[PDB]
Parts: structure tokens; C-alpha cells; sequence
């Protein structure tokens, strides 16, 4: 039977500089046979490819800032970041890997409760985040659009005399 | 030190 | 840090029942020391493994929800992971990415965008003059017009609050 994996909350809308906390429930324990117990958090920021955060319940990726601990046992885990900043935002996800298959927490959006309140470096990334986010749409609305042409020029292609 | 797992 | 790289390609439209081969290039590391993953992301932003392989490409393993219709492999020479897609689904639509969770630098592609068409009727197409269909084609420039319009005045109006908070 899979392991189903139970993340809560699924919003939490947070202050910058407030702290905040992320539970993930499995309905089996993640222990494996070797000792190790593989769970991963990860953050995909909008317009971002997930980015993994912790492994191994709690070592923290060599990419990730010492913001977030990971914590946790058995069918039980936590990711606590200790002050949300404007990088943290977007959603989080639980990824177990010790049963096959191995299957994602539903994710929990972080969100702002206000740019006043931002550095320049801030509102800069914020900025540069949106260039992805807006190709990715129109490279969704190009393929759609291969869609509804594909059946007409394959009517006009139909009615070619030629052989080839 | 294995940090994931992948199938046998 | 060091630089690893996985780039998807490969996606694009395809038909109901059709088939899709994607490929991810892996660069930056040694590519035949690390099991591999496919893991797609649907329209409703949940996360999913598809298909997952152990270094040599002799173990793999499938989910239900598409075991028996993609298969997952390798060529270590080639530095390229593969995932081919057949008997497509309307459920398959959705964006695709590469990664390899064993790698302690972290490793996701930017991900390659699958789209199953409608898989409807268009029979009624063939006793149509060639004019009205070309007529009927270039239709659809105007409207997708409309749609790439609406995204640039979109992200013009998210663009503007922070441009002006930068000032």
C-alpha cells in the first residue's frame, strides 16, 4: 500500500521576520532497513524548479540558508524556518524516499500577509523571478495552440495530389 | 553515505 | 560550488493514445555514479515521481498511476537520461522535470512542458475546401495574439508596483 503523506498547513500567510512551521505526517514510518530515515523538504519558488532544502530529516543542503532546521521521527516531521524572509516564499513540499513509491507531502504555499518595507536587494529578485514566470506561460499557450492547428493542417495536408 | 534511495 | 546541470527536452503536444520520448542531458558531474529520477508537476501543482532508475539501469520502478506505460532508461556514455511516454492521457498533461536526489549539489532541470491534446472529433474537417480551411487556421492567429498580449500586460502590471518601490 503507498505511504500517504499528510502536510499541513496547506496556506500559511506570515510577516517577514516571523517565524514559521511546517508539520509532515506519514501514514507509515520512514524507517528503512540501513538506519536511515530518507525524507527531504523541498521549496520551489514561483516560476522556479524545486529546490531541496533538507535530506535526511535534518541536514541542511549546502545551497539552502541556515534559516531552516529539520526535525522529526518515524511517521512524524517538522521543517521550522526561524525567520521568514522574501527568499523563503512559495511552496513547500515533504518528499519521502524509503517506500516505493516514493511520494510527495500536498504542499503548503507560504505567502505574504507592504514593499515599503523591502530592501532594494529584495525587491530586485523579486523583479528578476518574474521573467521565467511570464515565458513559461507563453510557451504553455504555444503548445496549445499546436493543438488546434494540428487537425486543420492535417486536413490541408490531405488534400495534396502529390505523391510524396 | 547514501543520501536517497533508488531501486534494487 | 561546483556546476551541475540537467536540461529536459522533448515536450510538446502530443495526441490521446500517442507517444512522447523525453531526454535529460546531465553535465557537470559523473553521471553513471547517481540514480535518476522523473518526477512531473500537474496543472494543480501537485508533485508526482513518474519513473526512477538506480545507476546501472537495471532497477527501476513505476507508480501505479503509470506503471506499463513509461519507460525509464539510460545511456552512461551518452551522459542522458531518458523517459518514453506511450498511451497517453489527458492526466499526463503537465510539466516534466529531471533530478537526481543522490546528488548532495542540488539537481533539478528547469523542466520540459508536455501538452496531450483534445483527442476530439474532427472528421467533419475532410468535405471542407482547402480556402475555408485556411480561413479556419488563420483564425487562430488572432486569438493566440490575444493570449500572449494578456501575459505581457499581466507582468507589466506586477512589474510596476516594484519598479516603483526601487526608486
Amino acid at each position: 500500500r503507498d505511504v500517504v503523506m499528510t502536510q499541513t498547513p496547506l496556506t500559511l500567510s506570515v510577516s517577514i521576520g516571523q517565524p514559521a512551521s511546517i508539520s509532515c505526517k506519514s501514514s507509515q514510518s520512514l524507517l528503512d532497513s540501513d538506519g536511515r530515515t530518507y525524507l527531504n523538504w523541498l521549496l520551489q519558488r514561483p516560476g522556479q524548479s524545486p529546490k531541496r532544502l533538507i535530506y535526511l530529516v535534518s541536514k541542511l543542503d549546502s545551497g539552502a540558508p541556515d534559516r531552516f532546521t529539520g526535525s522529526g521521527s518515524g511517521t512524524d516531521f517538522t521543517l521550522k524556518i526561524s525567520r521568514v524572509e522574501a527568499e523563503d516564499l512559495g511552496v513547500y513540499y515533504c518528499w519521502q524516499g524509503t517506500h516505493f513509491p516514493q511520494t510527495f507531502g500536498g504542499g503548503t504555499k507560504l505567502e505574504i500577509k507592504f514593499l515599503k518595507s523591502w530592501t532594494v536587494e529584495d525587491l530586485q529578485k523579486r523583479l528578476l523571478a518574474l521573467d521565467p514566470m511570464m515565458e513559461q506561460e507563453i510557451e504553455e499557450i504555444r503548445q496549445k495552440y499546436q493543438c488546434k492547428r494540428q487537425p486543420i493542417l492535417d486536413a490541408i495536408e490531405a488534400k495534396g495530389t502529390l505523391l510524396g | 553515505m547514501p543520501i536517497w534511495k533508488f531501486p534494487d | 560550488g561546483r556546476e551541475v546541470q540537467l536540461v529536459e527536452s522533448g515536450g510538446g503536444l502530443v495526441q490521446p493514445g500517442g507517444s512522447l520520448k523525453l531526454s535529460c542531458a546531465a553535465s557537470g558531474f559523473t553521471f553513471s555514479n547517481y540514480g535518476m529520477s522523473w518526477v512531473r508537476q500537474t496543472p494543480d501543482r501537485r508533485l508526482e515521481l513518474v519513473a526512477t532508475i538506480n545507476n546501472n539501469g537495471g532497477g527501476t520502478y513505476y507508480p501505479d498511476s503509470v506503471k506499463g506505460r513509461f519507460t525509464i532508461s539510460r545511456d552512461n556514455a551518452k551522459n542522458t537520461l531518458y523517459l518514453q511516454m506511450s498511451s497517453l492521457k489527458s492526466e499526463d498533461t503537465a510539466m516534466y522535470y529531471c533530478t537526481s536526489p543522490g546528488l548532495l549539489w542540488d539537481a533539478w532541470g528547469a523542466g520540459t512542458t508536455v501538452t496531450v491534446c483534445s483527442g476530439s472529433d474532427y472528421e467533419f474537417l475532410k468535405s471542407w475546401t482547402v480556402e475555408d480551411l485556411q480561413k479556419r487556421l488563420l483564425a487562430l492567429d488572432p486569438m493566440m495574439e490575444q493570449e500572449i498580449e494578456e501575459i505581457r500586460q499581466k507582468y507589466q502590471s506586477k512589474r510596476q508596483p516594484i519598479l516603483d518601490a526601487i526608486e
